């Protein structure tokens, strides 16, 4: 628990922590999905011009 | 009677190569339109060209 008790706290301020160690490990398979296709599609990008 | 053969024989010969060239122009028309359309790329044009002539 990241806030004081009592307090006047923002919209958007954090609360707490819920020790993620799942989310982030789904998180880093998409990223690693998206670190191939982006790749894939600049690379797609530039050869559709020359009609390659 | 070797010319009379040749002569027998070479008409029907370059019909079907005509009729082979037909269909090797029929192809390459139906690839630049596949092309045109821009289903496939300028590679499988180009081969069905190298093929016509």
């Amino acid at each position: 628990r990241l806030f004081k008790e009592g307090s006047d706290v923002k919209a958007g301020q954090q609360l707490y922590q819920i020790d993620p160690a799942t989310y982030e490990a789904d998180y880093q398979s998409a990223q690693a999905n998206l670190a191939s296709t982006q790749e894939q599609a600049q690379r797609y990008k530039l050869l559709v011009a020359d009609q390659a | 009677a070797d010319g009379l053969a040749a002569r027998g024989t070479f008409t029907e010969q370059l019909q079907a190569q005509r009729d082979l060239v037909k269909a090797s122009d029929e192809y390459y028309q139906l690839a630049d339109k596949r092309y045109r359309t821009g289903v496939d790329n300028y590679l499988t044009l180009l081969d069905a060209q190298r093929s016509l002539f």
